[PDB]
């Protein structure tokens, strides 16, 4: 969940206030309130987002030639479903025996 | 007379045959592992 949480954080921080910070210098229309928006969300947010993007870019780069990140690809998960099928068949047989017993009443 | 005896005997025989059919079904419904113990765990 590490990479998933990192991607979620990057997505939530993708729409930073840098794109909306283009109306911060015009806040001085009362004297020669929210003037603090021109400092924290002017360029520091964009700088942090770019730093995070660069960090995410420089990963291990595992995938080189073929098909990595496998892990099912194989055995008795199939036979696990088969055992579930055996459980179902036993259920059917128990139901037939119960019907026979009911008829035996 | 032995008519009631014969009637009870016939009823018991019918019940025995019914129980035998139930047991016959139970045989197949109860093996249930012999066919598939080759890959059971």
């Amino acid at each position: 969940n590490e990479r998933l949480r990192a991607l979620e954080d990057i997505e939530r921080e993708i729409g930073a206030i840098l794109q909306n910070a283009g109306t911060v210098i015009l806040e001085l229309s009362k004297e020669k309130r929210l003037l603090d928006r021109q400092a924290a969300a002017f360029t520091a947010s964009v700088q942090h987002v770019e730093a995070e993007l660069s960090a995410q870019i420089r990963y291990l780069t595992q995938v080189a030639t073929g098909q990595p990140h496998e892990g099912s690809s194989y055995s008795s998960r199939k036979d696990c479903q088969m055992a579930l099928k055996r459980v179902d068949y036993a259920r059917l047989k128990l139901s037939d025996v119960a019907r026979t017993c009911e008829q035996m009443l | 007379e032995r008519r009631e005896i014969a009637e009870v005997n016939k009823k018991l025989k019918q019940k025995n045959q019914q129980l035998k059919q139930i047991m016959d079904q139970l045989r197949n419904l109860i093996w249930d592992i012999n066919a598939m113990l080759a890959m059971r765990n």
